[PDB]
């Protein structure tokens, strides 16, 4: 149907006009959207979201060149091209979004996030439902394959339990990294002493 | 909008 568009890192009263004026509407969650706006690659909630999802991360002009054809235009040419920050983090966002619409990242996992995290624990569970993964909003006490801890040093008190039963403790670039990459590498995230 |  009609794009629900989400729109992340901008104010862009325009982009929303055109979203309005060419017969969609706005998107009230990345779970509820089709298609995700922004200007470049910024790593916020939405766009690690819309990511896991695999809907269409597209720049600013999609809307603008939209309302100027009068329809939405297919999303090809307006991916959100973003070579610095490609650099930096090593990938590419479209064999990102190809591997994300190939199957679902996390699934299979289940993640626990002690409180003092980064996002803080129901943003990355947000994240993690995205792609597919099953957030644990209360602490695992026995030990699974791929049942997991995201943590950090300040947390250090509060895991202990994972600990004694076997569950890896990460980092959360785990997740910023990963979800990011589309790549789930859990051995390279485990906290040291 | 936050970023990590």
């Amino acid at each position: 149907t009609a794009p629900k568009v989400l729109f992340t890192g901008v104010v862009d009263a325009r982009g929303e006009r055109a979203v309005l004026a060419l017969g969609g509407s706005l998107a009230g969650s990345a779970a509820e959207a089709s298609h995700l706006v922004t200007d470049r690659i910024r790593r916020t909630v939405k766009f690690l979201c819309a990511l896991g999802r695999g809907i269409p991360i597209l720049s600013l002009d999609w809307l603008h060149q939209s309302r100027k054809a009068g329809f939405f235009l297919p999303p090809d040419e307006y991916v959100v091209t973003d070579p610095e920050q490609e650099k930096n983090f090593g990938f590419s966002l479209q064999d990102a979004l190809s591997r994300a619409r190939e199957r679902r990242l996390l699934e299979g996992y289940e993640i626990y996030v002690t409180p003092g995290v980064q996002p803080p624990p129901p943003q990355m569970g947000e994240i993690i439902s995205c792609c597919g993964g099953t957030y644990l909003p209360s602490m695992p006490r026995s030990y699974k394959p791929q049942r997991v801890v995201i943590t950090c040093p300040q947390d250090f008190p509060h895991c202990s339990i994972p600990l004694r039963v076997g569950l890896p403790l990460l980092s959360p670039e785990f997740l910023l990294d990963g979800v990011l990459k589309q790549e789930a590498k859990p051995e390279a995230f485990v906290l040291s002493p | 909008s936050q970023e990590y």
